[PDB]
């Protein structure tokens, strides 16, 4: 539960499989509507990479001994309530994109 | 003769692994090579035979077993600069590994993602030639250490 | 910023019936050095993670059945299912795997008649 304007930070560990991967993604669905992509992670020089629509309310930051991705989403609206899903890439897919969370914004 | 060139009181460090520092004095050799080149404090370490990470295996790459010397010794003076080192490089990423003694002087772009690189850059292709930082005012890790 | 546009909205299918979904992507999603399409299809079942079903439109993914083929000319990106099952019905995308930023042009839902 989410307050408008809020912080949200959301963590992954992949299960069965140990990093081996170049990219980690994030990707927003609301319910009813297509995934959309949001941000893409690399494991050394961070990737730092943002969608246009999600630039400037989404930081990207990996810690290689905590094994799990973090994403900070900030300034919530009801329209970011959504289904946020961890996601992976290596050569395909290897156990990688993983499940999402609901999200929930309300005062 | 090899056994001048260990008590002169002028290197750093000096490991010998397999043959004895003091046995190859009288041994006789084939082929002698030497390999000099100069690094960070902290990659003094990796230059084992038997270690691994982002140095040791796609810059100079070690064999499993080692019958030789290791010279590294200690200049910061002479050479170096003060502000930061903009002078040599070094590579850090690679999609590829390279066999025990092979050089590789291919300046390509590291592909961390799908995207096919080489060439154009902005996402997922980074540059894999990073720069030093020999600078005399920092500790005992961040001082060129030549290694032969 | 390619927006990749897919069709139709609903897709009606019998059981053991072959099917087609077209994706179309507004610039060619093939690199020029490789000669290769670039180009990801995903099912997406409910209360489920997304699972990417064919990557580059020229190989299959591994444990996935040969019934799941999918052939993509230039712009144009087609795959193909036979024998749908009640298990197989699933929400299918296309994603542009060609350059950033990825835009997920997918969108097919799957029914059975």
């Amino acid at each position: 539960l989410v307050n408008p304007g809020a912080s949200l930070k959301m963590s992954c560990k992949t299960s069965g499989y140990r990093f081996t991967s170049y990219i980690i993604h994030w990707v927003k669905q609301t319910p009813g509507q297509g995934l959309e992509w949001i941000g893409a992670i690399f494991p050394e020089n961070d990737d730092t990479s943002y969608s246009q629509k999600f630039k400037g309310k989404a930081t990207l930051t990996t810690d290689t001994s905590s094994s799990t991705a973090y994403m900070q989403l900030s300034s919530l609206t009801s329209e970011d309530s959504a289904v946020y899903y961890c996601a992976r890439d290596g050569e395909n897919v290897l156990d990688y994109w993983g499940q999402g969370t609901s999200v929930t914004v309300s005062s | 003769d090899y056994s001048v060139l260990y008590n002169s009181a002028s290197f750093s460090t000096f490991k010998c692994y397999g043959v004895s520092p003091t046995k190859l004095n009288d041994l006789c050799f084939t082929n002698v090579y030497a390999d000099s080149f100069v690094i960070r404090g902290d990659e003094v370490r990796q230059i084992a035979p038997g270690q691994t990470g982002n140095i040791a295996d796609y810059n100079y790459k070690l064999p499993d077993d080692f019958t030789g010397c290791v010279i590294a010794w200690n200049s910061n003076n002479l050479d170096s600069k003060v502000g930061g080192n903009y002078n040599y490089l070094y590579r850090l990423f690679r999609k590829s590994n390279l066999k025990p003694f092979e050089r590789d002087i291919s300046t390509e772009i590291y592909q961390a993602g799908s995207t096919p690189c080489n060439g154009v850059k902005g996402f997922n292709c980074y540059f894999p030639l990073q720069s030093y930082g020999f600078q005399p005012t920092y500790g005992v890790g961040y001082q060129p250490y030549r290694v032969v | 910023q390619i927006v990749l546009t897919q069709s139709p909205s609903s897709l009606a299918v019998s059981v053991g019936e072959k099917v087609t979904l077209s994706c179309k992507s507004s610039q060619s999603l093939l690199y020029s050095n490789n000669q290769k399409n670039y180009l990801a299809w995903y099912q997406q079942k409910s209360g489920r993670s997304p699972k990417l079903l064919l990557h580059w439109t020229s190989t299959r993914e591994s444990g996935v059945p040969d019934r799941f083929t999918g052939s993509g000319s230039g712009t144009d990106f087609t795959l193909t299912i036979s024998s749908v099952k009640a298990e197989d019905l699933a929400v299918y995308y296309c994603q542009q795997y060609y350059t950033y930023p990825w835009t997920f042009g997918g969108g097919t839902k799957l029914e059975i008649k």
